[PDB]
């Protein structure tokens, strides 16, 4: 529903000190996203050379804040998507520690 | 125990 950002947004609490601007929640399994990082090596955004990209696409959901979303009232816009997920992994295991972006 | 790793659980893993 529309009304999921605006409920998981809060439950994480990426709503607690700050309105977080945009959040990527990720529908599979963890197996699935971990093995992102022994996929398709991409620069990430802001240059760094530790991201991933998966080769086939993933569904997730886009949180978005909307126009009117100002802390402590914090409103986020709802978008379903079928992309692929690019992330930033390190450490041992090699595992994901920053959602980059999608494609 | 909170890592990075969980972190990134806790903020983007919806299953």
């Amino acid at each position: 529903s529309s009304n999921y950002c605006n409920q998981m947004m809060k439950s994480r609490n990426l709503t607690k000190d700050r309105c977080k601007p945009v959040n990527t929640f990720v529908h599979e399994s963890l197996a699935d996203v971990q093995a992102v990082c022994s996929q398709k090596n991409v620069a990430c955004k802001n240059g760094q050379t530790n991201c991933y990209q998966s080769y086939s696409t993933m569904s997730i959901t886009d949180c978005r804040e909307t126009g009117s979303s100002k802390y402590p009232n914090c409103a986020y816009k709802t978008t379903q998507a079928n992309k692929h997920i690019i992330v930033a992994c390190e450490g041992n295991p090699y595992v994901p520690v920053h959602f980059d972006a999608s494609v | 125990k909170e890592t990075a790793a969980x972190k990134f659980e806790x903020q983007h893993m919806d299953s």
